[PDB]
């Protein structure tokens, strides 16, 4: 909604589909350097740190059970109406202090984290968007490219990024934005050598 | 440069040595409970 | 480099501001009766 | 034990297809990627060549030859990013090779139009593909239906020896546990951490 | 005790501070190495010339870059797969010119997590735990050899390793897109899904759980010390959490039982994650994205495109501008 | 007799052919006989760099520098006609072979040169009158120094002169004459000096070896900076044989 | 001046680290 | 005062017509019965002080000779230029398709 | 660990907080105009 | 738009004559092209030699002249460089190398002419995109 | 006008690492049993 409505029209929001939603992805990558944006690498930092939270907590408490039954398939030894835990906060504890250094000792806590840690990091995210909405992007490091535009020598992976970019524009928006009447004669379409 | 090489596959060689002979070292009865695992 | 010369006080009092109000908290927090 | 040696048999067998061309012939299999990258420089050099370029002294956009540059060691291999397999060798380009590696007047007196069919053929069946068979780099069109064999191969044998690697761990893991008899969890009564002493 | 038996007493001691083990006799040299050599390139390595171009490329700070757009930079296109320890090059100089620091660091840095892993296990056996955290991180791990080591493989050159930086991240990300169309790869979908649904789940799961705590504070404190460390009860109510989340759907799709719920939670996003990996893993020999590319046509044969026709034009935008120097034939095979 | 598996990863491969201290012999030259080199190997074993004078504006030295591209750096397989002159001198017209090596080399404090080691187009003659190819033979000429880049190559911003873009399109609304250095790009061609030195003469063979100088600017980035001066230094092959 | 800033944050980060690893509040059984 | 030379020729009759002098030889495709070897030897035997010089090419054929002269009017002449035929650029320009 | 018996609490009352800050007010401005220059 | 007649008529030879393909003779000559060609002349391109493609203009430039039925057949019998001035059949597969490229063995006449007239159809209908490369994808 | 562009965080670090540090102490010290 935001996005588009900061757009031209509802043509540049993402299409409900799957190619198009990687098209979406490509055109932010293109045009935003959405990459670039700390507000979206606070997303990825809150997906990724989720999953992460997700998967070791999971494993955790699947290999901290106490024995419950005599069954060597587990899920059967816990009924939930049981008042004790089903695993041990304690030795889970020890079991990441020696091997990680830090661990929870609060299961609140660790739950709340739970839920903060990827809330907070799509929240992020939607902030960028926000921000893309108005092409206010984090495209340039101006320092960057006032080295580069004096130094044909300075080369960083930042201005790499820069190249495949411009790529990216020119060789997608004549058939991606087929309202505007692109007509890009061969010549002018940037290239490296041989491709 | 051939002094730092000798050095490098020396110290590989005695860390990689500790992890096998350690290893090797009754490791299955290092556990809190049926250490009669022989 | 060309950079903002103003990074340097943005970034020193971003991470100083919050810090200190952290620790202040904290010292206050551990001088309380036990 | 069985999970996990097989697991590295696995990615062995995964690196043998896509780079040996002697137990996994290019006649039967396709050719290798460093196979048909060469391959490539092989062809533009020969195309090149014939239309009157002295590929030995054509001097490429980043100062490095177009066609011949040499490799760390000092030998002359073919230019452009085809110079990361400068490493392969073929019945097809072995004989333009020299004691200093490809040979200038081999090159510009020897090569035979075997050579030339074989390079052509290599090149335009090198292991790129899509998951739907559809041949080439990834923006190339809808025409060929091509994968290569090699990458059959190669996919498939990565994929089942990383499940293997896990199923390994997996039952190493569980047959100490279940040696040590708590792989069905923690003794309520009697929790190993709660005899030791805390950590701080 | 003899003095090996000591020391082997010490190593695979329960009562470290952080355990060492067997296999953390192999880890702490080498991650240290890693993380030394690593630093020390971030802050100060000279431009690497990466493609094998006499392109060098600068990744250190005191280079001209900022902590977004440094990287530790892969070595030569030139060295390929050769194996460039510091002794083979003729001087520290060569050495850094040609990326020798990024094979040092991955090389070290996938050793090390091994051991991580394999420490996870080892640890987990030492306290009576069941063995299989490791299996989780094993995730991530394979993950991280998918882009620094079996990538280089297939593409036969480590300067197609995954730069140790946030722009060469990207770098990394745009010509794998440009190279195997790998969004439209299934195991990286697989992947999307592992990664979107772990955050969903991890959510979720806290959201629950949190919903669920047995009041144990009053409103001037926080909730968190309605639970003591250790305690046996459970502190919060799982049969009212599952009394929620199978009303907002509906019964049969809540779970009642939260070690089922937890292998869940663990298994979803190892699970997506392992075909993540094994995509960056199978795109390293050319077993590529779904193409689609003039899939459908009119009648006539006129090209009707799809949304993977645009994919397409974006991914040839890639394909033509990057390593604008590194290409002299018109294929880029590898 | 080595082969490529005997020579593959040892060096060998960037290494000229020498000659035994027993070939301190004479290749006689048959006036009325035409002759080519077959093969004329370069083999740099030094790379020295001017440096920038301060200001003092004495005499700048040329001072040693670390070779950063490896065993990347000789000329082979190069050939040409080998006329002899009215005057008995011998001049060697080259005409083909891998003339060329893109060389970085890195000076004292980290400057990185980069330059195009080359002979390419030599023109290289003898003293009069050298009725044989001696270890007193030398051989003194010059060759062109293109462009260390051609001019496709594009720089990091996309700005090349065959290709790429004209301006910084990063800073669309800068002032563009104080990067017109930048934008525009320029393609060098030089001229580079060089001595051939001969020590030994296998008179048998028509094989010579010696000691090679040569003088030649390096790289300029395509007109953005000065290049630096460079002199070359190292030892040479070369086969003659009547054609 | 950039270079400075980016190198001591990072360093106390993992001063921080030290200091959360063994310098936190120990976990009590209670 | 910097000029880029490649652009400056294109103002030039070498953007008009094929340069004997300057010319990648794919541009012989062009016209036909003049690749690839005929366009071998014009690129070969270059360069040339004036169009016609063309036929002064040794070891020609006589219908050699005379698809020249009926192609002689898509031909043109410039000076050398340095950036355009060094690194054997006239042979392989770096441009596919 | 057993407790250290040579530890003291501190202290900084009102009076003394409030004196601190005029000193370093005032010391900021006056050194600030030679901070700037 | 649809696959008319007309759009399957086609040159036959150099002198004014056409020829109309039917559907099944241009299905069997996209089937016989992408079995024996689009390895290399995916898309009317030639990835061996970009420099010459399939486009119906080149074609008709080429000497001798092949923007015809009889011209491309008799190409895929004998085929010749761009001038005509060589024979390439032992690099480029051909009736008169079906010994060494076996694909063309079992190559009929009437595939011969088939594929020819893919050749010339498809540039009708695909525009720019035939012989266009990846610009026009 | 042309100050020294580094006066800025001079001056703000100097009033603030100091008057953070009093600011603790009399926080923790209000915190103390009466
Ligand atoms: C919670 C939610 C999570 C969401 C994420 C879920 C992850 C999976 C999602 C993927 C969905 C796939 C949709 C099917 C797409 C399609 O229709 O696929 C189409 C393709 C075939 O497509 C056709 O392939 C052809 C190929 O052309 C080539 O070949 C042709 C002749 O065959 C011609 O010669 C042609 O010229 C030549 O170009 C053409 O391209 C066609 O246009 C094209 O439509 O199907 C094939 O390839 C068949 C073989 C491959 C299919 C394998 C499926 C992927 C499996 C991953 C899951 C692992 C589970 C493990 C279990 C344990
Ligand atoms: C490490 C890799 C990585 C990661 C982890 C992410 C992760 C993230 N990216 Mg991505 N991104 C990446 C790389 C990565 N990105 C790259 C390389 C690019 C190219 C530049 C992009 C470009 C990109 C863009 C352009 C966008 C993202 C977005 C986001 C976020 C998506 C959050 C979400 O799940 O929305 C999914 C959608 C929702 C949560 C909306 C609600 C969905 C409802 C509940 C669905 C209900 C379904 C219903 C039951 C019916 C189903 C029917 C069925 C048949 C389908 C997220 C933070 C988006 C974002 O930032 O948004 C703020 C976004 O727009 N990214
Ligand atoms: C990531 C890979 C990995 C990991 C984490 C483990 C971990 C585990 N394995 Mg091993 N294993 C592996 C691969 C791995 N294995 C492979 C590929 C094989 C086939 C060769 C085996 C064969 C194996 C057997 C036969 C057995 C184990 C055992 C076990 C478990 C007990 C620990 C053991 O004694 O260490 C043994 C460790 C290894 C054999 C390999 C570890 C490899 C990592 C990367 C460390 C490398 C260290 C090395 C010294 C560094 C080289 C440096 C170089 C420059 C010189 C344990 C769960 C034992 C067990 O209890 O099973 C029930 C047992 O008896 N494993
Ligand atoms: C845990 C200890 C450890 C380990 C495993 C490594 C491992 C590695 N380091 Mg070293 N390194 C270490 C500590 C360690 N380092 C320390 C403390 C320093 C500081 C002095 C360094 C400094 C260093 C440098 C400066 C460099 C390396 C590099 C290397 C690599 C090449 C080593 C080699 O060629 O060995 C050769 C040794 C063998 C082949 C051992 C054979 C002898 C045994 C007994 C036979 C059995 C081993 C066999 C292979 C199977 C394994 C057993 C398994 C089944 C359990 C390698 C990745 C180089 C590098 O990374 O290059 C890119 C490099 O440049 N390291
Ligand atoms: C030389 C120098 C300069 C080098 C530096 C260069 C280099 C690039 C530095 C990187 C720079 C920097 C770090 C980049 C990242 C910046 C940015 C993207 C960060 C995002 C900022 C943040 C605000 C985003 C908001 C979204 C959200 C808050 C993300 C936070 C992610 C969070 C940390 C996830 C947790 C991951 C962490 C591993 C969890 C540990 C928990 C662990 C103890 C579980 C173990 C455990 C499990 C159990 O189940 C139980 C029961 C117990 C008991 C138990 O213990
Ligand atoms: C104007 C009109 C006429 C108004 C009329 C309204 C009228 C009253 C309506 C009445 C009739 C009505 C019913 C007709 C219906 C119409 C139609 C069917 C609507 C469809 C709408 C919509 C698209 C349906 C979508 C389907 C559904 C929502 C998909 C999402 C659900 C999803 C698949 C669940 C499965 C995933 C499952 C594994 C989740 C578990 C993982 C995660 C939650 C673990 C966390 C967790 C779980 C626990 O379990 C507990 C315990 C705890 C602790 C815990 O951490
Ligand atoms: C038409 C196709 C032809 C067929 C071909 C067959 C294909 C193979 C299918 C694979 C079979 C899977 C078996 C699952 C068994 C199992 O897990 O048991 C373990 C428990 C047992 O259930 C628990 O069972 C317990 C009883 S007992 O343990 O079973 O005895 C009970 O106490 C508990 O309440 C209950 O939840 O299962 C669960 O905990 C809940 C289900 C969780 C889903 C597991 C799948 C893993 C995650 C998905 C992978 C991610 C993919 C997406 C990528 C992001
Ligand atoms: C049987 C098939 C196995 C599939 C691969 C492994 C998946 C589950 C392992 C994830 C590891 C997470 C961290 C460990 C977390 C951990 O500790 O788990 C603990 C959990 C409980 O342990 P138990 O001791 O009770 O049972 C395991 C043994 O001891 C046998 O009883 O183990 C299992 O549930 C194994 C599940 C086997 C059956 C599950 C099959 C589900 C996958 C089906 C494939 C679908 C993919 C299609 C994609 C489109
Ligand atoms: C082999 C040994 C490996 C050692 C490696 C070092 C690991 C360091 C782990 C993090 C230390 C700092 C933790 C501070 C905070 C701290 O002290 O944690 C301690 C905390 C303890 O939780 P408790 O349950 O005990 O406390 C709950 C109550 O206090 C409620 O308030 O653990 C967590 O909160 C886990 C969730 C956050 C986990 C954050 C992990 C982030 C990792 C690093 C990310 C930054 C990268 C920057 C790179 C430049
Ligand atoms: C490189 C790292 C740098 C980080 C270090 C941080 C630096 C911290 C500097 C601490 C200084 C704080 C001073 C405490 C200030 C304060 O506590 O004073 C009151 C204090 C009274 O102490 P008492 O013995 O009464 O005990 C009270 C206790 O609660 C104090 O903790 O007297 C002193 O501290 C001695 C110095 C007298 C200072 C009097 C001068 C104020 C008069 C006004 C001057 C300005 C106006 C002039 C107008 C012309
Ligand atoms: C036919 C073939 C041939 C030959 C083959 C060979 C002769 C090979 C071999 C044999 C062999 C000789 C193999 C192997 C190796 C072995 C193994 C793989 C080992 C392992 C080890 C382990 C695993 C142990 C474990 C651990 C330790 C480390 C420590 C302590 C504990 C334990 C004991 C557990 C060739 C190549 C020429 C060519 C091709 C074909
Ligand atoms: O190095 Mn890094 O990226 Ca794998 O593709 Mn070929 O090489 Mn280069 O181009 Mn595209
Ligand atoms: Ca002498
Ligand atoms: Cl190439
Ligand atoms: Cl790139
Ligand atoms: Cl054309
Ligand atoms: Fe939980």
């Amino acid at each position: 909604l935001i996005y588009p409505l900061g757009q031209s029209s509802w043509f540049f929001a993402p299409s409900f589909g799957v190619a198009a939603i990687f098209r979406f992805l490509l055109f932010f990558q293109g045009f935003h350097n959405w990459t670039l944006n700390p507000f979206h690498m606070m997303g990825v930092a809150g997906v990724l740190g989720g999953a992460l939270l997700c998967a070791i907590h999971g494993a955790t408490v699947e290999n901290t059970l106490f024995q419950d039954g005599e069954g060597a398939s587990t899920f059967r030894a816990f009924n939930p109406t049981q008042a004790e835990e089903t695993y041990s906060m304690v030795t889970a504890n020890r079991f990441w202090s020696q091997i990680f250094g830090i661990a929870f000792s609060n299961k609140r806590w660790l739950h709340f984290f739970m839920l903060f840690v990827p809330v907070t990091g799509l929240w992020m995210s939607a902030i960028g968007v926000v921000g893309l909405a108005l092409n206010l992007r984090s495209y340039d490091f101006i320092s960057q490219e006032i080295r580069a535009a004096e130094d044909p020598e300075f080369e960083t992976f930042y201005t790499k990024n820069l190249l495949l970019n411009e790529g990216i524009r020119a060789w997608m928006a004549p058939q991606d934005q087929p309202h505007e009447n692109f007509v890009f004669p061969e010549e002018v379409l940037p290239r490296g050598n041989a491709l | 440069m051939e002094t730092l090489k000798i050095t490098v596959y020396i110290v590989v060689t005695f860390f990689v040595l500790l992890f096998v002979f350690g290893f090797l070292s009754g490791d299955p009865a290092r556990n809190p409970k049926r250490k009669d695992l022989e | 480099m060309e950079v903002n010369q103003l990074g340097l006080i943005a970034t020193a009092l971003f991470v100083l501001v919050p810090s200190v109000f952290l620790i202040i908290l904290y010292v206050q927090t551990e001088s309380q009766q036990k | 034990y069985s999970l996990g040696a097989l697991s590295m048999m696995g990615f062995i067998a995964t690196c043998f297809v896509w780079f040996n061309n002697t137990v996994y012939p290019s006649e039967f299999y396709g050719p290798t990627g460093p196979e048909a990258s060469q391959a490539q420089a092989m062809t533009f050099l020969i195309r090149d060549q014939k239309l009157g370029a002295n590929v030995g002294s054509a001097q490429g956009p980043t100062g490095l030859g177009k066609y011949l540059m040499r490799s760390p060691t000092g030998e002359i291999i073919f230019g452009g990013e085809t110079m990361r397999f400068w490493d392969f060798r073929g019945p097809w380009l072995e004989p333009l090779r020299g004691p200093n590696g490809l040979d200038l007047n081999k090159i510009k007196n020897d090569i035979q139009p075997w050579q030339e069919r074989r390079a052509a053929e290599y090149m335009t069946h090198a292991p790129l593909g899509s998951l739907n068979s559809v041949g080439g780099v990834a923006t190339e069109i809808n025409s060929v239906n091509f994968v290569s064999p090699r990458s059959w191969l190669a996919t498939s044998h990565f994929v089942l020896a990383f499940f293997f690697l896990v199923g390994h761990l997996w039952h190493a893991g569980r047959a100490r546990a279940a040696a040590a008899g708590f792989e069905k969890g923690i003794d309520r009564e009697s929790e190993p951490v709660l005899s030791m002493p805390s950590l701080d | 005790a003899n003095l090996w038996e000591r020391f082997c007493n010490w190593v695979t001691s329960t009562d470290n501070r952080l355990y060492v083990g067997w296999f953390g006799v192999i880890m702490i040299p080498t991650l240290l190495a890693a993380t030394i050599c690593f630093v020390i390139a971030f802050i100060a390595a000279p431009p690497v010339d990466i493609d094998g171009i006499r392109e060098p490329v600068s990744g250190s700070l005191l280079y001209g870059n900022n902590i977004i757009t440094g990287a530790v930079v892969p070595s030569s296109n030139a060295i390929g797969l050769h194996f460039y320890p510091i002794w083979e090059a003729a001087s520290l100089d060569e050495w850094l010119y040609n990326g020798g620091p990024y094979q040092l660091i991955i090389f070290h840095f996938l050793l090390g997590a091994s051991c991580y892993m394999g420490r996870q296990w080892e640890l987990s056996y030492r306290l009576g735990m069941r063995p299989w955290i490791c299996v989780a991180y094993s995730a991530p791990l394979a993950s991280a050899f998918a882009v620094f080591l079996i990538y280089p493989i297939g593409q036969g050159s480590f300067s197609d390793g995954m730069p140790l930086g946030i722009s060469g991240t990207f770098n990394f990300m745009i010509v794998f897109q440009a190279e195997h169309n790998i969004l439209m790869h299934p195991f990286h979908q697989l992947g999307v899904a592992g990664v979107f649904g772990g955050a969903l789940f991890c959510a979720m799961h806290g959201s629950l759980v949190t919903s669920s705590l047995i009041r144990e504070t009053t409103e001037t404190e926080s909730a968190n010390y309605g639970y003591k460390f250790g305690q046996e009860e459970e502190t919060y109510n799982i049969v009212a959490a599952h009394g929620y989340f199978g009303r907002l759907i509906f019964q049969y799709a809540s779970f009642n039982n939260s070690r089922s719920l937890h292998f869940f939670l663990a298994a979803w996003p190892v699970v997506g994650v392992w075909f993540a990996a094994l995509g960056i893993s199978t795109m390293a020999f050319n077993l590529n994205g779904f193409n689609f590319n003039h899939s459908v046509i009119d009648a006539k044969g006129n090209v009707i495109n799809t949304w993977a026709d645009i994919i397409n034009r974006a991914n040839l935008g890639m394909e033509v501008m990057h390593e604008r120097n590194a290409h002299n034939f018109p294929l880029d095979l590898a | 007799t080595l082969t490529y598996d005997d020579i593959v990863g040892t060096g060998l491969a960037n290494k000229c052919p020498t000659l035994d201290d027993t070939a301190r012999g004479a290749y006689p030259i048959d006036s009325s006989q035409t002759y080519r080199i077959a093969r004329l190997c370069l083999q740099p074993t030094t790379f020295l760099v001017k440096e920038e004078p301060k200001n003092k504006r004495q005499e700048a030295e040329f001072v040693p520098t670390k070779l950063v591209t490896r065993e990347t750096t000789s000329l082979d397989q190069i050939q040409g006609e080998l006329k002899v002159n009215s005057d008995g001198s011998l001049t060697f017209v080259e005409e083909d072979g891998i003339d060329f090596q893109p060389v970085t080399v890195q000076m004292a404090g980290g400057e990185r040169i980069p330059l195009l080691f080359t002979v390419k187009n030599l023109v290289a003659s003898t003293q009069p009158n050298v009725t044989s190819i001696t270890t007193s033979t030398d051989f003194k000429g010059e060759f062109n120094v293109p462009s260390y880049r051609t001019a496709n190559f594009l720089d990091p911003k996309g700005r090349g002169l065959a290709s790429g873009y004209d301006s910084a399109i990063a800073l669309p609304q800068a002032k563009e004459e104080e990067l017109a250095r930048a934008n525009v790009k320029r393609f060098s061609l030089t001229k580079g000096q060089i001595s051939l030195n001969v020590a030994k003469v296998d008179g048998r063979t028509g094989e010579i070896a010696g000691t090679f100088e040569s003088e030649q600017l390096s790289d300029d980035d395509m007109g953005a900076h000065e290049p630096h001066e460079v002199k070359i230094q190292g030892v040479f092959y070369a086969s003659i044989e009547p054609a | 001046m950039e270079t400075i800033t980016y190198v001591f944050i990072f360093a106390c980060i993992i001063a921080l680290f030290f200091f959360a690893i063994f310098f936190r509040e120990p976990p009590r059984i209670t | 005062e910097l000029v880029n030379v490649v652009d400056e020729k294109l103002g030039t009759a070498y953007g008009e017509k094929i340069d004997l002098n300057n010319t990648n030889i794919a541009a012989f495709i062009q016209y036909r019965g003049l690749y690839p070897t005929l366009a071998k030897l014009i690129v070969k035997n270059a360069p040339y002080e004036s169009v016609e010089d063309v036929l002064n090419i040794p070891g020609l054929t006589e219908r050699q000779k005379q698809i020249l002269r009926e192609n002689l009017e898509h031909f043109t002449v410039t000076e050398v230029e340095t950036a355009l035929v060094e690194g054997g650029d006239r042979y392989n320009n770096g441009l596919y398709k | 660990m057993e407790p250290n018996p040579n530890r003291q609490p501190v202290e900084l009352n009102r009076t003394s907080l409030y004196l601190g800050l005029l000193l370093i007010l005032v010391l900021a401005l006056l050194f600030s105009s030679y901070f700037f220059n | 738009a649809e696959l008319t007649p007309e759009v399957l008529t086609v040159p036959l030879n150099s002198e004014g004559k056409t020829i109309t393909l039917t559907e099944k003779q241009y299905l069997e000559g996209k089937r016989l092209f992408q079995y024996a060609c689009a390895s290399c002349h995916v898309g009317g391109i030639t990835k061996t030699n970009p420099s010459l493609d399939l486009r119906t203009e080149t074609l008709a430039l080429a000497t001798p002249p092949r923007d015809n039925i009889e011209g491309l057949v008799d190409y895929m019998k004998n085929p010749t460089t761009y001038d005509g001035e060589q024979e390439i059949a032992e690099v480029h597969p051909s009736l008169r190398s079906a010994d060494i490229f076996p694909k063309m063995r079992n190559l009929t006449e009437k595939d011969l002419v088939a594929i020819a007239g893919h050749i010339l159809v498809e540039p009708k209908i695909l525009g720019d995109k035939w012989g266009g490369g990846k610009v026009y994808y």
